[PDB]
């Protein structure tokens, strides 16, 4: 008597995570007349 | 003249055609930004008997 019994198995796996943030300001601002104490302010 | 800022009187001179006693004070701002992040994970098996 002869007997043979033979497999082959494969697998894959994956993740991804991601961020991203932007931001952007600007002021403009004109003052005339005051103090400079407090046309600075 | 009587500075309405530093709250004081001063004296001119004749060589000045005009000293005005205005205030004007003008600013600009700008602020940008950026930020990003990222991650990642690969894997594999490969198998017998």
């Amino acid at each position: 008597t002869k007997v043979e019994h033979r497999c082959t198995t494969n697998k894959l796996s994956e993740k991804h995570e991601g961020s991203f943030i932007q931001g952007a300001e600007k002021s403009i601002s004109l003052i005339r007349g005051g103090r400079s104490e407090y046309g600075a302010a | 003249v009587f500075s309405g800022d530093g709250k004081d009187f001063y004296r001119l001179s004749g060589n000045v055609l005009s000293y005005t006693f205005q205030v004007k004070i003008n600013n600009d701002f700008n602020y940008e930004f950026y930020n990003s992040t990222w991650s990642y994970v690969k894997h594999t098996s490969t198998e017998h008997t």
